[PDB]
């Protein structure tokens, strides 16, 4: 019991509760012990009619039994290179997209401070520009003195405006 | 030879204390990435199965020293949890070293900086640099001491932004983004602003 | 120590426990790495987010704080200082040995 | 000749080869026909070794059985290996990947001592992949090939060492059997001797015969002449067995209390007992030839034995004396003298039968581990042979085996001779053998014994020089595992037809002749000396009655691949070596023209390869058409030869099959029906015959480059068809599923206009680098919508498009066609891997001409890339006016040490133009020996020079005299090869004559298309930010530490600090770098490399409080 009980929970990189893993054991030894009385690979179905289970969940299990693998084996026929040294960092910036984003913020600052001020301001609490947090409607208010019906109507001349073509066309293009 | 580190513990203000360790530092996750690959599969460095060992043999020399064991079970604990920063530190420095699958050594923290795959002589020293290129070499016997050839592509891809520039500037893309998808394409304005 | 490309020396000497745990941020105490079904890090384990900073930028475990707006603040509820994701490169653990 | 469609090859050897070349193949397939045992092997050994013919996996079961417990009650055996037919024919294992393979069957029987009853259960052993027609497997669709491997055969091997310090001669033994411990007796550098039992250092042979179950008696009486032991055994110190036998147990089990019988036991377990120490059958025969144990004895008992022990204790003794023979009591007497490591009677060769054993075994191994822990646990009478059997270790062994182990690579096959050439090699590296580090000087050297075993020539030029080579044209393999050469019986100067092999160390016992001696037909050399090689190799001066053999023929010796060399013997080693492996790395043109000076090997090269349709039963042709050839054999029946068209070979190359046959001719079996990617006419064709002028033009043909006319590139004389393949699946995701369809977020339609609703490539449609192949759509999850984008879909309407598009995209830098389009999926009831429920591969075929920078090369060394392609009127033309092809320069041939290389072209020249020998008044001096029908040849005629016998040099000048004209009256070229060419640029006559002739030039697969790369911000790496490298991803060149010593050197700081810290490293250096130079402004200060920080932290981790002061 203990042994097993630490080969469960302990012989893992990414750990497994026993609940499962016991099912993970079982699908592999039903498996095998069929595979040599049929002559052939035993198809996840047949293992779910053995299961009494549905096969979605066979595949499932069968793909979350997969151990990791390590970064640094020579991937090569020759000793030359790791395998990490061939894995692309998704975290690091584009260097590229960033000028594209600061260049955009330029334009929308452009676009904005062309439209009058009031529809600027209202609009960039509105999507929390300048800010971390977008803001609703009675903020707007407080901070204008009017009522959020005011607000929803200036709103509406906003987007009317930036439907125009002028600025339709010089944003559009940036995507 | 005793002389020269006991005149080095004495003239200098560190405590021998650090000889002997008793609280391990463990590396920034970052720099033992563990990370998914396209297919599901995962990889790991090496030194998240160190030190899982390592927490396996100091949880369970806790629990064989709370519990209350017979002194060779505990005096066995202890010799793997030396064994194990042993390995943690440099593997195969003592005895055979810890092997994982495949049949290979595992990475330590000092093959990590031993030789030339270590970090020192590859990443410090000489680094992998952008802006660069490389293409079979061709006589070129019509050109001056001070000129040197380059293939119509290859400056392109070099010199990217800065024909994005000459040419966004030049009003041939209205925005960078357009400039981008001009070059990517080759269209037929970008080679006057490359050249 | 700021990091500016500023240095007139660089010093290497024996480190005691006490600087051990004093460049810690934690104490990794569990041998979990990645939970196998939510893709998550674990709570005191070798990717702790609590003790190595948050993976995704600007969240915590649960995240309750999702925005640019909380910065430098620890949540009250699983102690992740929700902050910018590089500092899994910077901060550090340690295991206190038996 | 002897081939029934074989071209009409003129050939200008003198004498006549008593054997035809073996089938090249014969070391592939042989070897896995004993492995399996099939009635063709069973029939092979009936009168090569009838004694005991049994197979591979015959004798791994009989080995394995019996099986039994700790009582002996019960107990399994296996027999009668049994297979059956293969799964599904070749091509389509080919196409849905899967390995070519059959089901194994055995029978095993289950005995019950105790009381008796039987059990013959014919169990399902697994799936068994099998070797093809070619010699070649298929694994998981690919084409993989197995090389046979160089190993030291275990058996006894002394040796000679210099102390250098009192010239005192030392002579050591080390007994190295397979799966044992190691014996090493010598003699140490004082007078007694040094018994080192598993790497132990005391206790010499005292002990040891003691503890045989001797005393002192013995070993005196064995040993009173030789005063080394006998001062030894005086030297004893140690009276009684058990005290010999705990000795033993210190030095050979320390950490545990001896006993009376534990060092007995011990000993016989180690050395005595078969399951920790069995040299293989064959170090059995090795020691037993070597020390005259067994003369005459079948092999049994692999294990070591006593006798066998005195022998090399005597055997090493008497070395010490100085003594010639040894006669060991109770058997023949045999030389004394050391073995050499490296001669081929020492090294092995381990084919495919013998890999494939090894891996079988370890298989079996793990089975009776598991068997013998299962056959106790279950009581007896409710256990059968199904329940003790789980054939999982077996499978995995053999999947273990032909994937991810390097001795078993990827087929390389990009001509016919690539193919040839990867079989039919002898590599030294792998499980069992030496890596490059570990080898040393005097192993990649070529021993004496390497003559008609192993190619001198052939071997790669990079680190891998000498360590693997190429195995000969006439060489066998023993069905020992030692290689074995053919050679002609020479008597009282009598030459025999008679063939008989002879393996490495049957050649120092006799003396071979030279391969063209001066033969009368009678037997009888003309002259009593003869070149002979002599017992150690050396080469002298003998007469002629006391030769004993000779060699079969010329080009014994060297390799198929050096075979197709002309005028070999002409050339330095080092150039025939490059030229042998870049006829490895030739690509398949569109017309494949054959040679028109070559060798007779190109036809049976061609011919063996297995990629030429050969009619394997005669008859006239039914019907012929480019996809398939029906044939009516004479017996009624017909037989249809489905044409391969189109291919992609392993290196992205062009494998079309043309064939060459009408629809009413009749073809003899054997007879080449279709020529594959490299061949003419059923031979082999690697490149062109262009015209080659030799004079350096104006610089563009300086060192080494080749300037080319626009002809070669308007008459597609030198273009490849190149295909490649991109693999895409669509697979299950938590995010759920991702499909291949058009719904492609945020594209245009000029792009979308070549793909089908179904999401994929119209067939026969133009794609390039940057186009989308297939329609990919993955649920993207979420992320932060940016406020601006919520502002942006407010400007035009545009959805939030719920889903990424990592659609695939033509890489970088291609472009072509699409050939094919293959997709599976799970719906159509297919084996795709769990996980993945569509996958679609798409071929992308463009063709390639020939530009700047491509490789050519001709067959004699001579390399180099193309300068200029400039056009047809800047080419020195003759005064026929046909405008020269290719020019070369003068420079490198007489330095590099070339010349054959011109002798080719003038014999090409000779062989284009034709000509006529006038015997009006009798032939001519020259053409004495000069073979009839060789005196007349028409224009464009092919020719044929074997490498050792060819024309010489007085023939070659002779037919360079008379070179008859073609249409016009005008003989170009002159007595002495050169010929009057003018100027295409000013247009005045050349001041001097040039050469000028027909070469044969290849193009290499090195093209400038797939060579060129560059990157402005690619991706980067995950612990350090540095760029990754290749080519399949973005790359970056690396900076190395040498180049940073230059960059030192000059003086320039600046432009260091920035391809380190910003350039490579410093990721807020990045991408401001990349703003400012954007924006037009100023590139900033550089700031802090990461890897740096990366360092510091690891270095902290290691325990070392390191900290940076600012002051
Ligand atoms: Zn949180």
């Amino acid at each position: 019991q203990a042994i097993t009980r630490a080969m469960a929970d302990q012989a893992r990189t990414i750990r497994i509760p026993v609940h499962m893993v016991e099912v993970i054991n079982k699908l592999g030894r039903i498996q095998r012990e069929l595979l040599q009385d049929l002559g052939r690979e035993p198809t996840p179905e047949e293992l779910a009619k053995e299961m009494d289970i549905t096969p979605e969940k066979v595949l499932e299990i069968q793909q979350y039994a997969r151990e990791p693998i390590s970064l640094d084996q020579t991937i090569g026929d020759e000793g030359d290179s790791q395998l990490g040294d061939f894995i692309e960092d998704s975290e690091a910036v584009v260097a590229v997209d960033a000028v594209s984003f600061t260049l955009l913020q330029d334009q929308l600052q452009s676009v904005l401070d062309t439209l009058s001020e009031r529809e600027a301001g209202v609009v960039r609490l509105r999507f929390g520009l300048t800010d971390g947090q977008p803001r609703t409607l009675d903020e707007i208010g407080q901070v204008y003195g009017v009522t959020r019906e005011r607000i929803r109507q200036i709103e509406s001349k906003t987007m009317s405006k930036l439907r125009h073509p002028s600025r339709s066309q010089v944003l559009r293009d940036y995507l | 030879k005793r002389l020269k580190v006991v005149a080095a513990f004495q003239q200098s203000g560190n405590s021998p204390m650090g000889m002997v360790l008793d609280a391990v530092p463990v590396i920034p996750p970052e720099l033992r990435p563990m990370v998914q690959l396209d297919g599901g599969r995962f990889a790991t460095s090496d030194l998240n199965d160190l030190y899982r060992r390592v927490i396996n043999r100091n949880n369970r020399l806790k629990r064989l020293i709370d519990l209350g064991a017979p002194e060779i079970i505990v005096n066995n604990e202890k010799r793997m949890l030396q064994e194990s920063v042993d390995a943690l530190f440099d593997n195969g420095r003592r005895g055979r070293p810890v092997t994982g699958p495949g049949n290979r050594p595992l990475k330590s923290l000092s093959d990590l900086l031993k030789g030339k795959q270590g970090r020192f002589r590859q990443n410090l020293l000489g680094k992998r640099v952008d802006y660069s290129g490389r293409s079979v070499i061709v006589v070129g016997p019509q050109l001056k001491l001070h000129q040197c050839g380059l293939p119509k592509l290859m400056a392109l891809e070099l010199f990217k932004p800065f024909v994005m520039k000459r040419l966004v500037d030049l009003n041939h893309a209205q925005n960078i983004k357009s400039a981008k998808r001009m070059v990517e394409r080759q269209r037929p304005q970008v080679w006057d602003v490359l050249e | 120590m700021l990091d500016v490309n500023f240095f007139d020396e660089l010093r290497i000497g024996l480190a005691t426990a006490e600087d051990i745990r004093q460049w810690s941020y934690g104490e990794v105490k569990k041998p979990e790495t990645i939970n196998y079904r939510t893709l998550k890090p674990e709570k005191d384990g070798l990717f702790c987010e609590k003790i190595f900073g948050p993976t995704r930028d600007w969240e915590c475990y649960c995240g309750k704080y999702k925005r640019v707006r909380f910065k430098g603040i620890i949540c009250e509820r699983c102690g992740v200082e929700v902050t910018r994701a590089k500092v899994r490169r910077e901060r550090m653990g340690h295991i206190e040995l038996a | 000749n002897s081939v029934p469609g074989a071209p009409n090859r003129v050939s200008f050897a003198k004498l006549r080869e008593p054997l035809e070349v073996p089938g090249l193949l014969d070391v592939q397939t042989d070897s896995f026909e004993w492995l399996i045992g099939s009635p063709r092997w069973r029939e092979s050994a009936a009168e090569r070794g009838d004694v005991n013919p049994v197979g591979g996996l015959e004798e791994v079961l009989y080995e394995l059985s019996p099986i039994e417990d700790f009582s002996g009650s019960m107990s399994l055996s296996f027999s009668d290996p049994r297979f059956d037919d293969v799964k599904a024919p070749v091509d389509e294992c080919k196409d849905k990947d899967m390995t070519y393979a059959a089901p194994l069957f055995v029978t095993a029987e289950f005995i019950n001592n105790n009381t008796g009853e039987i059990k013959s259960q014919t169990v399902f052993m697994g799936d068994f992949p099998m070797m093809t027609e070619k010699g070649t497997f298929i694994i998981n669709g690919t084409e993989r090939v197995v090389v046979s491997q160089l190993v030291r055969s275990p058996g006894v091997y002394f040796d000679e060492t210099i102390d250098k310090s009192t010239d005192k001669t030392l002579h050591s033994v080390k007994v190295i059997p397979s799966r044992g411990a190691w014996l090493e007796f010598d003699v140490d550098k004082r007078d007694t001797v040094g018994v080192r039992i598993d790497r132990k250092r005391r206790q010499p042979v005292t002990v040891l015969l003691k503890a045989l179950g001797w005393t002192s008696e013995q070993i005196v009486e064995r040993f009173g002449f030789s005063e080394i032991m006998r001062s030894t055994l005086e030297k004893d110190n140690t009276v009684g067995t058990d005290e010999a036998l705990l000795d033993i147990y210190r030095k050979l089990r320390p950490g545990e209390p001896p006993t009376k019988e534990s060092a007995q036991t011990l000993l016989e377990n180690l050395f005595f007992k078969e399951k920790r120490y069995d040299l293989a059958r064959v170090g059995r025969y090795k020691v037993n030839k070597k020390l005259g144990l067994h003369v005459g004895e079948p092999i049994t008992s692999s294990t070591l034995t006593e006798e066998d022990v005195v022998a090399t204790i005597e055997y090493l003794v008497r070395l010490h004396e100085g003594q010639t023979t040894m006669t060991v009591p109770g058997g023949v007497e045999v030389p004394v003298e050391t073995d050499d490591i490296d001669h081929f009677g020492n090294r092995r060769l381990r084919t495919v039968g013998e890999l494939i054993q090894n891996q079988i075994r370890v298989g079996m191994s793990r089975m009776e581990r598991v068997v013998r822990e299962r056959m106790t646990t279950q009581d007896v009478e409710a256990i059968t042979p199904q329940t003790l059997i789980n054939i999982r270790p077996v499978v995995a062994a053999i999947k273990e085996f032909f994937g991810t182990s390097q001795l078993s690579q990827f087929m390389d096959q990009n001509n016919p001779l690539s193919g040839l050439t990867h079989k039919r090699r002898l590599s030294a590296l792998g499980p069992g053998g030496l890596s490059r580090e570990r080898a040393g000087l005097e192993v990649r050297d070529v021993h004496p014994s390497h003559y008609g075993r192993m190619c001198p020539i052939e071997t790669p030029e990079g680190p891998n020089i000498g360590l693997i080579g190429s195995l000969s044209v006439y060489a066998r393999v023993n069905p020992f595992g030692f290689i074995e050469t053919p050679y002609r019986k020479v008597v009282d100067g009598v030459v025999s037809d008679e063939i008989v092999y002879l393996t490495a160390d049957e050649e120092d016992r006799h003396v071979v002749a030279q391969a063209n001696s001066p033969i009368d037909a009678d037997g009888r050399f003309v002259e009593p000396r003869v070149l002979v090689r002599r017992k150690a190799g050396e080469v002298e001066y003998v007469p002629s009655s006391e030769v004993d053999y000779m060699d079969v023929s010329p080009r014994q010796m060297v390799s198929v691949a050096t075979a197709m060399i002309p005028f070999l013997e002409h050339d330095d080693a080092n150039r025939a070596l490059m030229g042998a492996n870049m006829q490895r790395q030739a690509v398949p043109l569109v017309r494949s023209e054959a040679p028109l000076v070559g060798t007779g090997m190109e036809l049976r090269a061609a011919i063996d390869a297995g990629d030429v349709v050969v009619a394997e039963e005669s008859g006239v042709i039914e019907e012929v058409s480019a996809d398939y050839i029906t044939v009516m054999h004479d017996n009624g029946t017909r037989r249809t030869y489905r044409m391969r068209k189109f291919a992609r070979s392993n290196h992205g190359t062009c494998a079309n099959q043309c064939p060459i046959v009408d629809a009413g001719d009749r073809v003899e079996a054997g007879q080449v029906i279709a020529d594959g990617p490299c061949t003419d006419d059923g031979e082999m064709a690697l490149g062109k015959n262009l015209l080659v002028a030799i004079m350096p033009w104006e610089g563009h043909n300086y060192e080494d480059a080749i300037i080319l006319s626009n002809r070669l590139v308007e008459e597609d004389v030198l273009t490849s068809i190149h295909i490649e393949e991109h693999e895409i699946d669509a697979r299950d995701t938590k995010l759920g599923a991702e499909e291949i369809t058009r719904d492609i977020p945020n594209i245009s339609d000029e792009v979308l206009a070549d793909l089908d609703e179904r999401g994929i490539v119209r067939i026969g449609a133009e794609v390039r680098d940057g186009d989308i192949l297939v329609g990919k759509v993955t649920p993207k999850g979420e992320t932060e919508l940016t406020p601006e984008e919520r502002l942006l879909r407010a400007i035009f309407g545009e959805k939030a498009r719920e889903v990424r598009d990592t659609s695939l995209k033509v890489p970088h830098g291609e472009s072509g066609k699409v050939i094919g389009i293959r997709v599976f999926s799970r719906e159509d009831e297919d084996e795709l891997p769990a996980g993945v429920n569509e996958l679609v591969r798409v071929y992308v075929a463009q063709k390639r001409k020939i530009s700047d920078g491509d490789k050519l090369a001709g067959r004699h060394g001579n390399k180099g890339v193309i300068g200029k392609i400039l056009p047809v009127e800047d080419m020195p033309f003759l005064a026929d006016g046909t405008p020269v092809d290719i020019i070369l320069n003068t420079h490198g041939v007489p330095r590099r040490m070339n010349i054959g290389q011109i002798l080719e072209t003038h014999l090409g020249w000779c062989a284009h133009s034709g000509w006529k020998v006038d015997a009006a008044k009798g032939v001519p001096d020259w053409a004495a020996r000069l073979p009839d029908e060789l005196l007349e040849a028409q224009p464009n005629a092919i020719v044929s020079t074997p490498v050792f016998d060819g024309a010489q040099e007085a023939e070659l000048q002779g037919l360079l005299s008379c070179t008859l004209p073609n249409r016009d009256g005008d003989v170009l070229v002159d007595a002495d090869g050169k010929a009057m060419l003018f100027d295409g640029r000013s247009g005045e006559p050349f001041p001097y004559p040039v050469t000028v002739g027909y070469m044969y030039i290849m193009k290499l697969h090195h093209l400038v298309d797939d060579k060129i790369h560059a990157r402005s911000t690619g991706p980067y790496s995950m612990i350090t930010q540095q760029p990754l490298g290749g080519k399949a991803q973005f790359g970056g060149q690396r900076f190395g530490e040498m180049e940073c010593w230059a960059m030192q050197a000059y003086g320039a700081a600046y432009t260091l600090q920035e391809l380190l810290t910003i350039k490579s490293d410093d990721t807020v250096g990045r991408v401001k770098v990349y703003e400012a130079i954007v924006k037009g402004e100023n590139i900033p200060e550089p700031g802090i490399p990461e890897s740096f920080k990366v360092l510091l932290k690891e270095l902290q981790s290691l325990c070392l409080n390191v900290e940076v002061l600012s002051s």
